[PDB]
DNA sequence: TTTTTTT
């Protein structure tokens, strides 16, 4: 009947318009899981038109509104509405609503008040605004919307903050509710007034003596205990917990919730249902290249990355890590000396995204170490819930793994726990980024490794005192580590170029990165796998075409001279003697490798070098042996 | 000058009065003068005037004046026939602004007191004295939760006070608020005696038609209540209260951020302008964490800092060496970002270290620097969910120093470029949360043979910096060998412990920072030192 | 149970082997193990080769040239991407596995060591 | 012994089924129901007919049966041990398998052959599984 | 969550 009453209060124009009515038809489809206030609704706003006939119609319409939208429009935005329409009317209604229940309470239990019947009226008048779930350790946890005008921490506003106590609920009882309990002794006393008739004002001085001895209750600590720990069972929403940071197209941030649903993206700043806990420091601005900063920006990452197509495509990749949905299973190599600034983008990245939607990953994950997946191991958690991980660490020239490699660069569910959790499961949606100061060693050559691996070789160095006549070397700066990095506007605008970007790749292509076209990084990346091909090094070196050659080589005499050659020349590392005899076996090999009467593989011919020189003259050897014109941000849509 | 004094919540209500006055008694003499002969015979404790200071102007009616108004105050404050109450004090301020002084008056302690015994019939609950609580000391404490989710408290310490040495003007952590216990048993209970004469004065009025059964039920009521004070239960239930109502949002994420201020032994130390000030009055910085050492201004002239500049110039016989290890030195008192460097040095014997790099850690104290072993820079990693302790030694300091060398140690580069670069560093505080902060802190590592460098690159040779001793301390054995001095041991075993000595040496690393700020822009790669270069 | 993570031709102990496949004390999973190169068996023993059966594929799916032979064919990546997170794929998937389970129990007594498959055989 | 119908006495010839209210401490016990023993059960007559197929022999036959009788008492017993070895699928790991299963989890365990082939350390190390064998009699 | 014990 309250409920009825803000529907009343809803503007003709609700109707009027086909998708604000469907908005409505599906928030009160999600209040009641019925049609009866939803048929009230109906008949509110528009007894006319349809009339009777088409109800059956409004039926399946509820339905199909029902099951759409995918995000849960409830009782609060109709409230909101009511109260944006029509403020002083929404003042009042609810005004009485509650005062209306405490006095039933009040009436029918003579002025003796406990704790679930403020908890009832509390709910009923602070229900918009808390919310309570049971997190994995099974304690109640609080949960409060964050209003503009409110003693707020930096970037809280807009989105929802974990409260170890319902403070402000705690202070709302002995203040606000206070005063709804003076109202009711303001109308106790208008009752006494009235003429006594028979013995009604002796009723109501004994409910008054009554109601003023159990008013002191509303200040005592421990009845606010209890009426706080009854209203756990009443604020508590089932799926709030789980639900709360899931949606990859909404980002918290420092002036609300960005929402890149739909170009161009939208800064929410007002009342919405989203569940939005986690956030970022950083502002949203939308991009404009005018800004000192964000021309600052631009002109280092022009002078970092001199070719346009692989700049456009490492800020396409990098604009990926804003998005924490499920993204191509890719991973970016970055090679130089340390004397270029791709180190300087990485900290850049993290910094704009923060703690809880970028992190720091050591390549000890990489390189030599085991996962556990049994102990606690909270250096995995860092990568849970975060789209950007970044590796920042190269001791001197680190083997990578293959197994981990594609472990945790292929999007699946990986598990682990925690301090004081149990063994969970989660989905990989970090964009990676990899720096090598040395180099990186692939040791495998599989189709579905290489398919997911991107390299790109640093071109330009940075020195302090020196800068000579080289084009690719230029001056650092003291400030671009030690204050641009720090400061609030560099990292507003490099936000805003982030989300820039990845509104151009969504634009010009479908959000896929492979469709995006450098031919700079698919040659680097052949060439890269070309140079970490071991065999047809070792096959080239010392294995030489001797014409009329009766030199027997099975395929371990092979593995045993591969085995010498990789050790020798690759890092010394263990190899599986049928492993290796498999992978001579694919290769020129073939050509000159045939079977043995035995039944055994034999290399016809073909000496072995052995050694340095010594190889075969006869029949050689075995192994064969644009530009940016005004803006560089932009380019062309359909190369 | 603390106008307001936090110990006397009075004189914040006396001054609240003295804004109400009529600006008529700014800069005048004659009835600025009455009203303050009519504050000294209310209460002559050098407040009503101070807050004339403070609210009007001082001295603008006539400059130099001040001293006839102190002399008037002391002839109001001896023996005076006239004696106004503060009841005319009421009445000028009611004659100015009814409205005003009504608004002014609703938000006393006494006037929420009164409201709430009135209103509620002589019960008074845990919020109720909470309330009161919070509007007479609410300038003193403040509480937050930290990050394993409990109520904190937190003090600002006064010079007049049962503290702590080194604890003044600054935030002391609570866990619970002793103090608060004891106001609301000695302090409240004087406020509750003047509530129950408030109802006496109100009992001897006329018994007018039924209202003295009312008041006398009033006053029995509200001397039932006046006893449950000094009880532990009510008094834990208002505590509990009032963490509501004492609650800063981010007051422990603020706590230790800034690196120009310094807590120090007499006050706060503040190097954000040259020269550097000293703050030992109330102020709004929150600052928690200190040295023992108080800050004196640097001056030659004082017999402990001849003498250790004489040691210093005994320690470092190059001029330019002396000059760059000062300086390099003199920025363990930063805690901010600062750039990529680590210094080496290297001693045969009985040479200066242990003597200059302790000097630094204890004139810093044990919150702002830290010994560091040496497995953090050779041994390799361990993995990162272990809880590494021993890393977690340079969270919030501005110094470090390692001290043991096996036998030709080779460090780890890998640990080199985490521990000095200026970027975040990730590691887990043990039975805690894995966590990333801040490298803040100024290396130095002193070793007996030497260091084995693995790697040739640029990387890890633009942040390192070596230094060889070439003084050796035999005392007995001193020979005519210019290089060789006799020792003494003092310099190790009473020097290094005495106030004096520190406070001294801690002079002279602040007047070598800011050397270091005037002379260059802070920026120690212009520190041109060709000794220490070649060294290297 | 699965195992599909293989680094470089992993090598497999008959002790594992003899544990976790017997019904001794409750494993109750239906075990699959995928490999890309190889698996190293180090016996010869009967009572544990009689628990092993062996496949080997014979389908590459290939992206970008895709030739003409009848053994390779055009594939799309959806299959791993968008197809196996759909929850109508997921439901029609279940009511497959449901399907054939009834199969089972219908046209043999719920054994699979009834069912005949020479290939399979061969291969082991 | 705690059996799934009462209590099993074998303190005298024959072993007695305690149904009734005692005095005696039994906590622990074996899911297994006692009936006396009958030849002519068919269950009895499939495993005595099993038993006399896994071990041709008379007299081992007896010996092993004989041995294993005494996994159902839980007192100091000679210190024996048996090895049975053969070549491939014979009657071991059912009859073994068979006196644990009767004996349950308080009164039998499983126990791993690294207790006994090697990798015996200082005693710092728990070594994690001695007290398997704590108060069961198999 | 540590000690451990991973090894
Ligand atoms: N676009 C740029 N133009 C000029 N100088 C730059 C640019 N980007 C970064 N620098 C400078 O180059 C350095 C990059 O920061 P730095 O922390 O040294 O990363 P780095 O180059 O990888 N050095 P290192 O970590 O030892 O490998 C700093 O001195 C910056 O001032
Ligand atoms: N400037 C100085 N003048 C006189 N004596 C000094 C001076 N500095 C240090 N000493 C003395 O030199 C002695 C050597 O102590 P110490 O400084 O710890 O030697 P160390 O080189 O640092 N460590 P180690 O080499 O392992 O003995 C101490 O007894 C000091 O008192
Ligand atoms: N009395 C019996 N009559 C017939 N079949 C039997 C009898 N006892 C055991 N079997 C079967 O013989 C097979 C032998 O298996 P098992 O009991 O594990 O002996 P085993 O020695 O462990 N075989 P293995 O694991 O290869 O060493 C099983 O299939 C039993 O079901």
């Amino acid at each position: 009947r309250y409920l009825h009453k803000i529907l009343n209060l809803l503007p003709p124009e609700y109707y009027v318009e086909y998708p604000l009515w469907s908005n409505v038809v599906f928030a009160l489809a999600n209040t009641s899981a019925n049609y009866r206030p939803l048929a009230e609704w109906f008949s509110q706003k528009c007894p006319e038109k349809w009339n009777t006939g088409g109800k059956e119609k409004l039926e399946k319409l509820w339905n199909d509104a029902s099951h759409h939208t995918e995000k849960k429009i409830t009782k609060r935005s109709i409230m909101y509405w009511a109260h944006k329409h029509a403020p002083q009317q929404y003042k009042e209604i609810v005004e009485q609503g509650y005062f209306s229940i405490l006095a039933e309470y009040v009436y029918s239990y003579n002025g003796m008040l406990e704790h679930y019947m403020i908890a009832k009226v509390i709910y009923a008048m602070m229900g918009n605004k808390f919310v309570v779930d049971v997190d994995s350790n099974g304690k109640y946890v609080w949960f409060e919307f964050v209003l503009p005008g409110q003693p707020m921490n930096q970037g809280e506003i807009w989105k929802w903050r974990k409260e170890v106590n319902p403070d402000e609920l705690h202070i709302y009882i002995s203040e606000n509710f206070s005063r709804v309990m003076d109202r009711i002794t303001e109308h106790i006393k208008y009752h006494l007034s009235q003429p006594h008739e028979s013995n009604i004002l002796n009723y109501y001085k004994k409910l008054l003596k009554a109601f003023e001895r159990s008013k002191s209750k509303i200040f005592n600590d421990s009845f606010k205990k209890g009426v706080i720990r009854q209203a756990e069972f009443l604020f508590r929403q089932r799926s709030f917990i789980q639900t709360l940071d899931t949606n990859p197209h909404l980002l918290g941030v420092g002036n609300g919730v960005l929402s890149i649903e739909t170009i161009p993206a939208k800064l929410i700043n007002h009342f919405h249902e989203h569940p939005i806990h986690q956030y970022t420091h950083i502002c949203y601005v939308p991009f404009n290249p005018e800004n000192p900063w964000t021309k600052l920006l631009l002109n280092a990452l022009q002078d970092i990355i001199p070719e346009l197509d692989a700049r456009l495509w490492i800020m396409f990749y990098l604009s990926t890590a804003i998005f924490r949905g499920l993204k191509e299973a890719l991973m970016l190599l970055w090679l130089g000396g340390g004397c270029n600034g791709k180190t300087f983008l990485m900290r850049l990245v993290a910094m704009v995204l923060g703690d809880h939607y970028a992190s720091k990953l050591n390549i000890s994950l990489l390189t030599s170490c085991r996962e556990t997946a049994e102990k606690p191991n909270s250096a995995f958690m860092r990568l849970k819930g975060r789209g950007y991980g970044y590796f920042e660490e190269t001791n001197k020239s680190e083997v990578l793994n293959t197994s981990r490699l594609k472990e945790m660069v292929n999007p699946g569910d990986v598990t682990a726990r925690e301090l004081n959790q149990k063994q969970e499961s989660f989905q990989m949606t970090a964009t990676m980024v990899a720096a090598s100061n040395y180099n990186f060693i692939i040791d495998t050559t599989d189709h579905g490794t290489w398919r997911r691996l991107r390299h790109y070789r640093s071109k330009v160095k940075f020195c302090h005192n020196p800068d000579p006549s080289n084009p690719y070397e230029k001056k650092e700066d003291p400030r671009f580590i030690h204050e641009y990095i720090m400061d609030p506007d560099c990292q507003n605008a490099f936000f805003s170029i982030l989300v820039y970007f990845w509104e151009k790749l969504q634009k010009e292509y479908n959000g896929q990165i492979k469709k995006v076209f450098c031919p700079t990084i698919e040659s680097e990346t052949e060439a890269y796998r070309k140079s970490q091909d071991t065999l047809h090094r070792f096959i080239t070196e010392r294995v030489v075409e001797s014409p009329s050659a009766e030199t027997v080589y099975n395929l371990s005499e092979v593995v045993t001279a591969y085995a010498e050659w990789y050790n020798t020349n690759i890092n010394v590392k263990r190899h599986i003697a049928l492993e290796l005899s498999q992978e001579l076996e694919n290769s020129v090999l073939e050509k000159y490798l045939q079977w043995s009467p035995n039944k055994t593989r034999i290399l016809k011919g073909c000496r072995i070098l052995h050694k340095f020189e010594t190889l075969q003259p006869g029949e050689s050897y075995i192994g064969v042996s644009c530009e940016p014109k005004n803006k560089w941000w932009e380019w062309s849509p359909n190369p | 000058l603390s106008i307001l004094m936090l110990h006397d919540p009075e004189a914040r209500y006396l001054h609240k009065i003295l804004n109400l006055l009529p600006p008529e008694y700014y800069v005048e003499y004659p009835l600025w003068s009455n009203v303050v002969f009519a504050l000294a015979n209310t209460s002559a404790n050098y407040r009503p005037l101070a807050e004339w200071f403070s609210q009007k102007c001082p001295e603008k009616w006539n400059t130099g004046g001040k001293e006839k108004l102190e002399k008037l105050w002391n002839d109001a404050s001896h023996h005076t026939e006239k004696k106004i109450t503060k009841r005319s004090i009421m009445y000028w301020a009611h004659k100015h602004a009814p409205q005003q002084y009504k608004e002014i008056v609703e938000q006393g302690y006494f006037s929420i007191l009164a409201e709430y015994v009135y209103s509620y019939n002589g019960m008074l609950e845990h919020y109720m004295i909470a309330k009161v609580i919070y509007a007479m000391m609410g300038n003193k404490f403040v509480v937050d939760v930290d990050s394993n989710g409990k109520y904190v408290w937190f003090e600002f310490v006064l010079p007049g006070q049962p503290m702590n040495q080194g604890e003044i003007w600054k935030w002391r952590k609570e866990v619970n608020p002793d103090e608060l216990h004891i106001y609301i048993s000695e302090n409240f209970s004087r406020v509750m005696d003047r509530i129950t004469e408030h109802i006496k004065y109100h009992l001897s009025q006329p018994h007018e038609s039924n209202i003295l059964n009312y008041y006398k039920k009033l006053l029995k009521a509200f001397e039932r209540s006046k006893s449950k004070i000094f009880n532990d239960s009510f008094k834990k239930g208002v505590i509990r209260q009032a963490e509501f109502l004492f609650r800063q949002r981010s007051f422990i994420q603020t706590l230790d951020t800034n690196p120009h201020l310094l807590g120090v032994g007499n006050g706060v130390l503040s190097i954000e302008t040259i020269p550097a000030k000293l703050i030992n009055h109330f102020h709004e910085h929150p600052i928690h964490q200190y040295t023992h050492i108080c800050y004196v201004p640097f001056n030659p002239e004082n017999p402990w800092t001849k003498l250790l500049l004489n040691a210093l110039q005994d320690i470092i016989p190059e001029l330019d060496a002396r000059l760059w290890i000062m300086f390099y030195l003199s920025t363990a008192i930063f805690r901010g970002l600062k750039e990529a460097l680590m210094l080496l040095w290297l001693g045969g014997g009985c040479n200066g270290k242990t003597f200059l790099m302790r000097l630094v850690a204890m004139v810093l104290g044990d919150h702002y620097a830290s010994k560091l072993n040496i497995s953090l820079l050779t041994s390799c990693r361990e993995t990162a969910e272990k809880p590494n302790s021993a890393f977690m030694r340079l969270k919030g300091r501005g110094y470090g120093y390692f001290e043991e060398t096996n036998k030709s140690e080779v460090l780890n580069t890998s640990r080199l470029k985490e521990m000095v670069n200026p970027g975040d560093v990730t590691a887990r505080e043990l039975n805690q949360k894995q966590e990333s902060f801040q490298m803040t802190a100024t290396m130095v590592a002193a070793s007996n043979y030497n260091f084995i460098i693995d790697t040739t690159d640029h990387g890890t040779w633009r942040r390192l910096r070596h230094y060889r001793s070439k003084v050796k301390f035999c005392h007995n054995p001193d020979p005519s060998n210019p290089y060789e001095k006799k020792e003494d041991p003092r310099f190790i075993h009473e020097y290094i412990m005495d106030p004096d000595c520190q406070n001294a040496f801690f002079s002279i690393l602040v007047y070598f920072w800011e050397k270091l700020q005037k002379e260059y822009n802070g920026q120690i790669k212009k520190v041109f030192c060709p000794t220490i270069e070649s060294e290297t």
